[PDB]
């Protein structure tokens, strides 16, 4: 739970699509 | 809900594009300043010393800031300068586009 | 007459500096006309009787065709005396009336002694022309002879864009000169227009300043 394992934040860039 | 997102990436990506001035029209000192060639020294030495590859010959060396200051003498230091101009655009110059003192 | 000769060389300071003013703004005034002997002024704007009569010390002036190719907008001006001790509002009405029937841009306004309050609100009362007041007295020598005062030149849009594009400024980012300075009132300088100054360095000679009226 650091800066070095995992993303400071995340955001989404579009809606999910289906595949 | 992302879409806010996707305009707030935007708009800042275009203001950073915006604030970036091309290299044809730089005007700053082609020279290095001596705050410049210290703050290089010292990140690159912290980058050394945290394990980053090495572009230069050790001399059975140990120093983090003498490792540095050779890369700095043989011009092999992957950084790059952004100086920052009062309205806040910004040019960017690499270190081997620079000329020490 | 044992003063009267010192009052008429006083208004013949102010004359001449009011001459210089003109043509520092940047209107047509010849050297003729401000090099003018104290006698030439006797024989001209002076009665027989000594009395500095000052009807005719009113004078129009136009720009240079270099100020008009600079500065696009400048419009005639007007300078007008007055003999009484204050004037009065009829007396000032008889010149803003006289600035807008005879299309004047700028009017240049003096006074003897003092400018009662009643009158002094119709000065900025009729834009776009600009009226400027000023005193004979407070007025008998140029301040901008004098050597610790620098040269200031009123800075056309055309470069001040220039000058701000290069500094990547605002406007309120310069150094600021007061709407109420005395060389800011000698030039004419309206809010929002820089001036710039050559300034004598006793380091590096002359470099170039500048300030905005704001």
């Amino acid at each position: 739970a650091t800066t070095l394992n995992t993303p400071v934040v995340i955001h989404a860039t579009q809606l999910p699509q289906h595949v | 809900g992302p879409e806010d997102f996707q305009q707030h990436e935007q708009i800042r990506r275009k203001t950073l594009k915006e604030k970036a001035i091309p290299k044809d029209q730089r005007a700053t000192t082609p020279y290095m300043t001596k705050y410049e060639r210290a703050r290089i020294l010292g990140t690159r030495a912290l980058q050394i010393s945290m394990n980053a590859p090495v572009f230069v010959d050790l001399e059975g060396e140990t120093d983090p800031l003498r490792i540095a200051m050779k890369e700095l003498a043989e011009k092999k230091i992957p950084l790059v300068i952004r100086r920052y101009l009062p309205d806040g655009s910004f040019e960017d110059w690499s270190v081997e586009e620079l000329i020490v003192d | 007459d044992q003063e009267n000769e010192r009052n008429i060389s006083r208004l013949w300071r102010a004359f001449r500096t009011v001459k210089e003013m003109v043509k520092d703004r940047g209107y047509f005034i010849t050297q003729e006309e401000v090099e003018l002997p104290l006698e030439d002024f006797k024989a001209k704007y002076c009665d027989s009787m000594g009395r500095p009569q000052r009807k005719m010390m009113s004078f129009q002036a136009n720009p240079t065709e270099e100020s008009i190719s600079k500065f696009p907008d400048m419009g005639s001006l007007w300078v007008e005396f007055c003999d009484e001790p204050s004037v009065g509002v009829k007396t000032m009405k008889t010149f803003v009336i006289h600035i807008q029937e005879k299309n004047f841009q700028t009017g240049i306004f003096v006074y003897q002694n003092n400018i009662t309050p009643s009158a002094m609100k119709l000065v900025p009362s009729i834009p776009p022309a600009t009226i400027e007041t000023f005193n004979e007295a407070a007025l008998v020598v140029n301040i901008t002879h004098h050597e610790l005062v620098p040269k200031h030149i009123r800075l056309s849009s055309d470069e001040k864009r220039e000058l701000l594009k290069r500094y990547r400024l605002k406007e309120s980012q310069l150094p600021r000169i007061q709407r109420a300075d005395p060389v800011a009132l000698y030039l004419g300088l309206k809010r929002g227009e820089v001036v710039k100054i050559i300034r004598k360095s006793e380091t590096s000679g002359r470099y170039a300043s500048y300030r905005i009226c704001m």
